[PDB]
């Protein structure tokens, strides 16, 4: 029994949910209306699909958190809904990294064009990463065969076998490594993109400064969103994994551990409705399409 | 169905060839030249381009293929064919620095031409590579003739550095967008591999913006 | 001479273009309607033909 | 001298205007109330010909109502098979700037031209091997607006030099020069008898021209803006002119009158292509509002909408028998409607 304020917490999600339910919807018809011109379009479509899946998983999570029995709904949420939410969020991370890589390639190598073979390869890579995330998430959904031993508690860390627990720890370590690699790649590529734009501007325009800061203020928005909403989750993920798998942390530490982990999880889930907003704020064509829709 | 199969095979081969040609065309850079006949437009062509209404000039610089287009021979209405230049990488506008007092002034005629080109519905997102050529002649002509006769708005003193820098700013204020179109201004010189060097950088700058506009960064 | 030759040509053309015989607009409208009704049956655009003999199905 | 000539021209112009007003006793719309309107017409995209990679500007149908030809800014002129949706031919163009596209009545030659002032006519037979250059007419100083084949040995080209040219394929040189316009020409169409063709320029007038003599028959100063779309009625005694002020005006030859106009509040954009039907009851026009309209030539009301494109329309075509309609709108795509 952490606190009664637990009931207050999924309310944020539904405040996060309803608006999200329309934002991805706004991105559902606009992003898919245009054809697959380049790899960025495919990656953005996959990202909005992942965000829609996040929105689909949210009401189950809020129902489990607010008030629900351990048996009928908590086991179902912890078995598939939670795991699908996690690997879809990892897929969104990977596709954000792919978008950053595509932008870096388009900036550093501007003369290279996107061929049909390049689009086919990008689609193949998307399918491969989707299948990879599904394959790693499958044991996390099939190894939770243990029945709930206790009905009063809602923590589903005991609903998993010893091999299930060791595979869960391996999955956490692998996904932490993947996230760190993707984060460093994104940071490096965005810094290189800003440097390349600055160099191009000083080669062409010279000592101008007014439009040079326009790209700096928009790149930082992506960096800020990817930092303040993904990174604290992975700072707090390792202690939570150690507490769930091992017993190295004591009882009173579990309260603040759960609090910070769940708050960081909410911050991560905010990205589902944040990504449509930032992607519409960045590209002017998306704003034009949204205005024409109204 | 042998005839149908042969027709399908021919269509597939034609489609492959057309895709290859389209890739080759998209890899190359298209630039449209605009301005006046006596503004030094032909001076830029006869610099390093070793390789009848349109004068097509093709040259390779740093493993990049360019395609210049000249519309000087088209002595007709511009708006009936200016829409055919959609998707060009940039517009190379050439205006003479020394043509401020030739007579209905030459500078006013170029500004009126530049105003229509820069503020038309066809080149809203197309950058302009402005060229203030013939800067060498501008040095010995600024002292004899000031800019007061062209317009009384020049409160500043008449100097080669001051006038050339200020007359450069006389073209950006004509741009109403100032967000989708960026005007790149350069003064032509006789230095080897220096005038075309700016064009390569200007093309790279607009392409980078174009390569990121569809990528969501703009 | 050169500044007036084109004017003379234009006025002569406009003068001799008015010597043609013109029929009433009602007769022309009647002929147009008659031609429209004569080929109305053999017009796929006016009458949507069945897909059986339609080469674009 | 000049003042006297100007005064005489103005006097004769007002005299001819008074004669035209006296000739118009009853308008077409006043007597059209007897015929039953066709009503709403539904036309769907049967074939989507997606082979081009640039903005298509012109096309033309063959006399066989099956084989067409299209021109875009990719430097490729594509002869399409509309039946099986395949590329019969694809010929490179030395100039990517092409705005005209004509197809020979016998189907052996195809012409293309544009900003290069040169009309290139290529032989579609080429039994000796690959396609090759056949003729290159270079006598125009304008952007070579449009071209139309009279036969295998005569082609009429209207250009941006305010003049029209009738050429000969065998000789390769201009034969007849049409000099009546005051503004540059944008489009022209040939009559079924191939003896009297109308031409539209940007001086808000449509002028008739005879193939043999070359003198101007009639002039219609009906519109108030530049005319860029024009086509003959199937009988050959009427035609339609489309301007950029959302105005399509029908002009009769023998009547020599402004007959009826497509003035509507919804349309405010320009017009690019105008065609007719087999019987001429349907007038298919293309507007800058990203879709094509199909008006009733008699009832003066709209009957169909071809909203399938996502860009400005540039080329419209209707077969001789009216079997199908081809639409191409700046999107490298052709759409077939029935
Ligand atoms: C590739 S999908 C994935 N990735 C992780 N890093 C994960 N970390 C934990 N999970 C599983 O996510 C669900 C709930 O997360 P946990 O933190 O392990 O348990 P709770 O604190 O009750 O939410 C369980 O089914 C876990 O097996 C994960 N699933």
């Amino acid at each position: 029994d952490y606190k009664i304020t637990q009931v207050l917490f999924p309310l944020l999600y539904t405040v996060l949910f309803f608006v999200g339910l329309i934002t991805n919807g706004l991105a559902m018809r606009i992003f898919f209306q245009i054809r697959s011109k380049s790899n960025f379009i495919i990656f953005l479509k996959n990202t909005v699909i992942s965000d829609l899946l996040m929105i689909l998983t949210f009401p189950f999570k809020i129902l489990s958190d607010a008030k629900l029995g351990t048996g009928p709904l908590r086991t179902f949420v912890c078995q598939v809904t939670s795991v699908i939410f996690y690997f879809t969020m990892y897929i969104s991370i990977s596709f954000l990294g792919l978008i950053t890589i595509d932008r870096y390639q388009k900036t550093t190598r501007p003369f290279k064009t996107s061929n049909p073979k390049n689009l086919l390869g990008a689609k193949i890579l998307s399918v491969v990463i989707w299948a990879f995330m599904f394959l790693l998430s499958l044991p996390n959904m099939i190894l939770t065969n243990r029945q709930p031993r206790d009905k009063n508690v809602k923590k589903c860390s005991f609903l998993k076998s010893e091999f299930g627990l060791v595979w869960h720890e391996i999955v956490n370590y692998i996904c932490q490594v993947i996230f760190w690699i993707n984060f460093l790649i994104v940071i490096v590529c965005y810094t290189l993109i800003t440097k390349e734009l600055y160099r191009s501007y000083v080669r062409t325009r010279g000592v101008g400064k007014v439009p040079r800061k326009k790209v700096n203020v928009k790149v930082f928005i992506i960096i800020a969103v990817f930092f303040i909403c993904f990174v604290p989750f992975h700072f707090a993920r390792i202690p939570y994994t150690l507490s769930q798998t091992r017993d190295v942390f004591d009882c009173t530490a579990e309260n603040t551990l759960f609090y910070v982990k769940e708050s960081t999880l909410w911050l991560t889930s905010l990205n589902a409705c944040l990504d449509p907003f930032i992607y519409f704020f960045l590209c002017k064509s998306f704003r034009n399409s949204l205005i024409s829709m109204l | 169905s042998a005839e149908d199969k042969a027709a399908a095979e021919r269509s597939k081969m034609i489609d492959k060839n057309l895709r290859e040609d389209g890739e080759k065309a998209a890899r190359e850079v298209k630039l449209l030249l605009l301005g006046a006949g006596e503004s030094g437009k032909n001076t830029i062509v006869k610099q390093m381009k070793i390789i009848t209404g349109i004068v097509e000039t093709h040259f390779t610089f740093k493993d990049l293929h360019f395609k210049m287009f000249d519309v000087g021979a088209q002595r007709s209405e511009r708006k009936k064919w200016i829409h055919c230049f959609e998707g060009v990488t940039a517009i190379i506008f050439c205006v003479a620095l020394s043509a401020y007092d030739l007579v209905m002034n030459r500078m006013h005629a170029s500004m009126k031409l530049f105003d229509s080109i820069c503020n038309n519905k066809w080149f809203t997102d197309t950058s302009i590579i402005l060229f203030l050529n013939k800067k060498d002649l501008f040095e010995e002509k600024i002292t004899h003739s000031p800019l007061t006769i062209c317009f009384p708005e020049y409160t500043g003193a008449n100097k080669y550095d001051e006038a050339a820098s200020y007359i450069q700013s006389k073209f950006e204020d004509l741009n109403k967008r100032k967000d989708t179109k960026e005007i790149y201004t350069h003064f032509t010189c006789s230095t080897d591999t220096k005038n075309v060097q700016f064009v390569f950088d200007a093309v790279t700058d607009v392409i980078i913006k174009n390569n990121l506009k569809d990528c969501g960064l703009f | 001479t050169a500044s007036i030759a084109q004017a003379r040509k234009l006025v002569e053309q406009l003068k001799m273009e008015a010597n043609i015989d013109r029929i009433k607009v009602s007769k022309a409208a009647a002929d147009l309607m008659a031609y429209c009704e004569a080929h109305a049956k053999e017009d796929p655009l006016l009458t949507p033909v069945p897909a059986s003999e339609n080469p674009f199905r | 001298e000049l003042d006297q000539l100007r005064q005489e021209a103005e006097q004769l112009k007002n005299q001819i205007r008074d004669a035209r007003k006296a000739c118009a006793d009853a308008t077409l719309s006043q007597i059209t109330n007897n015929i039953d309107p066709v009503g709403r017409i539904q036309m769907r995209t049967r074939r989507t010909l997606r082979g081009h990679l640039a903005k298509i500007y012109a096309m033309h149908w063959g006399t066989d109502s099956r084989l067409l030809v299209s021109a875009s800014q990719d430097g490729k002129l594509i002869i399409w098979d509309s039946y099986t949706t395949n590329k019969v031919h694809a010929i490179p163009l030395r100039s990517s700037w092409v705005m005209t596209c004509a197809y020979a009545p016998s189907g052996n030659y195809v012409a293309c031209g544009g900003l290069d002032n040169i009309c290139s006519i290529y032989n579609l037979k080429t039994r000796e091997g690959n396609v090759r250059v056949s003729r290159e007419l270079a006598g125009h100083t304008g952007y070579l607006s449009c071209c139309r084949f009279l036969d295998d040995n005569q082609i009429v080209t209207s250009s941006g030099d305010t003049t029209c040219a009738l050429w000969d394929i065998e000789t390769g040189q201009q034969t007849t020069t049409f000099t009546g316009h005051t503004g540059d020409v944008m489009s022209l169409s040939l009559a079924p008898d191939t003896r009297l063709f109308v031409s539209g320029a940007c001086d808000a007038s449509a002028k008739l021209w005879d193939v043999r003599e070359g003198m101007c028959r009639q002039t219609f100063t009906g519109h108030e803006s530049d005319i860029n779309a024009i086509c003959f009625f199937p009988n050959g005694n009427a035609f339609a002119t489309g301007s950029d002020d959302a105005t399509c005006r029908l002009f009769d030859l023998r009547a020599d009158q402004e007959l009826m106009t497509y003035s509507h509040d919804n349309i405010i954009c320009g017009i690019t292509s105008v065609s007719f039907s087999k019987s001429g009851r349907l007038l298919l026009a293309g507007y800058d509002d990203f879709n094509c309209n199909v008006w009733d030539a008699l009832k003066a009301d709209r009957a169909g909408v071809l909203a399938g494109h996502d860009n400005r329309v540039s080329c419209l075509g209707v077969t001789d028998d009216g079997m199908a309609v081809a639409t191409g709108s700046w999107d490298s795509f052709l759409k077939i409607w029935n």
